[PDB]
């Protein structure tokens, strides 16, 4: 699985 | 936890100042996984690490995906208000 969180700066 | 509502100012040039995560897709609320240093989040004082956002300016954002709750916040502009609790 790809290796990535979901975060976004806002 | 108890629910706050948290008055939060700032300027259109700004962002809000959080990075969050989660969101419908994921499962989880949405929460405030970082608060920048400066920026309005932090200059209101009420806006923590770990708090989900429950809703916006009376946009509920409890059962939003995450891109979808990345446009509504970001549309917000002057005065904004924040329901969140910390989880």
């Amino acid at each position: 699985r790809l290796q990535r969180r979901r975060e976004t700066q806002v | 936890g108890p629910i706050r509502k948290v008055l939060l100012l700032k300027e259109d040039h700004e962002g809000l100042g959080i990075s969050i995560t989660g969101g419908k897709e994921h499962g989880v609320p949405i929460l405030i996984s970082e608060i920048h240093p400066g920026q309005p989040a932090d200059r209101c004082g009420g806006l923590h690490v770990g708090d989900a956002i429950l809703a916006v300016n009376g946009v509920n954002l409890r059962d939003t995906k995450h891109k979808e709750a990345v446009t509504i916040l970001s549309q917000q502009r002057g005065e904004i208000e924040f329901e969140v609790v910390y989880v």
